[PDB]
């Protein structure tokens, strides 16, 4: 079978959560 | 920074009229949640374009100070656009209401 | 005074003398489950507490804006 859907790239490339940092310690800011 | 053509021409969609309408058809069936994390969305993409493509690629202003000097420039592009403007008018507002340094004035002297 | 309500501490160098002064540790782990995970090697953390970290890996923006 043939493809005829329009894949877009967010089905196959997901782009890294950078807009709000990181967190190495998994605890909030007020503990 | 990249895809300043297209940030001009998104400007340019959101403020034509026509595109209103589009987009008050478009908010059928929405909740704000899905707007807000739409656009953070958005802007993600963005700057994780940036962080990944810098690492192999160049663009047509690439200089030795990097995307430094691209950053600088869209400050002084916003402060000569946005706030020398303000500040224009409000030397007007402070020449006709007190004249020509009137919010540095000195007290009254007792 | 009595004695009753003495300080409740001894010099360091009466420590030192004895053999008994620890230097260490600025910081504490107030609960035995908090200081045994780096012994333990196989759960580190309870899997109910490992979904409740899997929600801090980024910092909220949202809520620092709001
Ligand atoms: C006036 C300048 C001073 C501004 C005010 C003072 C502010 C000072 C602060 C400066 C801070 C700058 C901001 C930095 C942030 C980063 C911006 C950025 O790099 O991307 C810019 C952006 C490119 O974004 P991009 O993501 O890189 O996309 C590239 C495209 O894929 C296209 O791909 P491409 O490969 O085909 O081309 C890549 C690029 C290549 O660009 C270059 O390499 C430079 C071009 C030639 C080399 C020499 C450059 C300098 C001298 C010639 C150019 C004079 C204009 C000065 C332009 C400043 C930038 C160098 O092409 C351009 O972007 C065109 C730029 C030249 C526009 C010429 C317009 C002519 C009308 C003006 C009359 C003539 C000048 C009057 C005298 C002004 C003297 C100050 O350029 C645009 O403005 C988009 C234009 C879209 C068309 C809009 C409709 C036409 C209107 C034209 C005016 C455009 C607005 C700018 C006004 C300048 C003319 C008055
Ligand atoms: C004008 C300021 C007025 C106050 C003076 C300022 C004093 C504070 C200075 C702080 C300066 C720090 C610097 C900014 C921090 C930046 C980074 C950051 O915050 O990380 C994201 C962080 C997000 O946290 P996360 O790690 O993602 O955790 C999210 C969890 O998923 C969330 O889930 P969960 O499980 O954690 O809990 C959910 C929820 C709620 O928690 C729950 O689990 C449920 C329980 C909630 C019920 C009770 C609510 C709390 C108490 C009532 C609060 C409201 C009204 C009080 C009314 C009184 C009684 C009627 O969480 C919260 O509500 C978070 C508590 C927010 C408290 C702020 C964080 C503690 C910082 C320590 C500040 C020191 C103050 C001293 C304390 C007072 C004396 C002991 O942001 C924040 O949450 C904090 C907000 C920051 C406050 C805004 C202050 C402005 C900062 C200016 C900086 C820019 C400087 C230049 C200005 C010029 C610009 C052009």
């Amino acid at each position: 079978k043939t493809l005829e859907r329009n894949v877009p790239m967010k089905e196959i490339l997901q782009p890294l959560w950078v807009v709000e940092p990181p967190n190495f310690l998994r605890q909030p800011v007020w503990k | 920074g990249f895809h300043f053509q297209q940030y001009i021409a998104m400007a340019g969609r959101a403020i034509n009229p026509v595109q209103w309408t589009r987009a008050w058809r478009r908010m059928e069936g929405k909740s704000a949640t899905e707007v807000y994390r739409d656009a953070l969305a958005w802007t993600n993409n963005q700057f994780a374009q940036i962080s990944r493509a810098s690492q192999y690629r160049a663009w047509w202003w690439q200089n030795p100070l990097g995307m430094g000097l691209v950053l600088y420039g869209t400050y002084k592009a916003w402060h000569m656009i946005y706030m020398v403007r303000k500040q224009k008018k409000t030397a007007q507002l402070v020449a006709a209401a007190y004249g020509q340094g009137g919010q540095w004035l000195n007290p009254v002297p007792r | 005074p009595s004695g009753a309500y003495r300080l409740p501490a001894v010099d360091y160098k009466r420590q030192l003398s004895r053999g008994t002064l620890v230097e260490g540790a600025d910081f504490y782990l107030p609960t035995a489950q908090e200081q045994q995970r780096l012994a333990r090697h196989f759960e580190p953390y309870s899997e109910q507490e490992q979904e409740e970290r899997r929600k801090f890996r980024f910092q909220s923006i949202s809520v620092y804006l709001a």
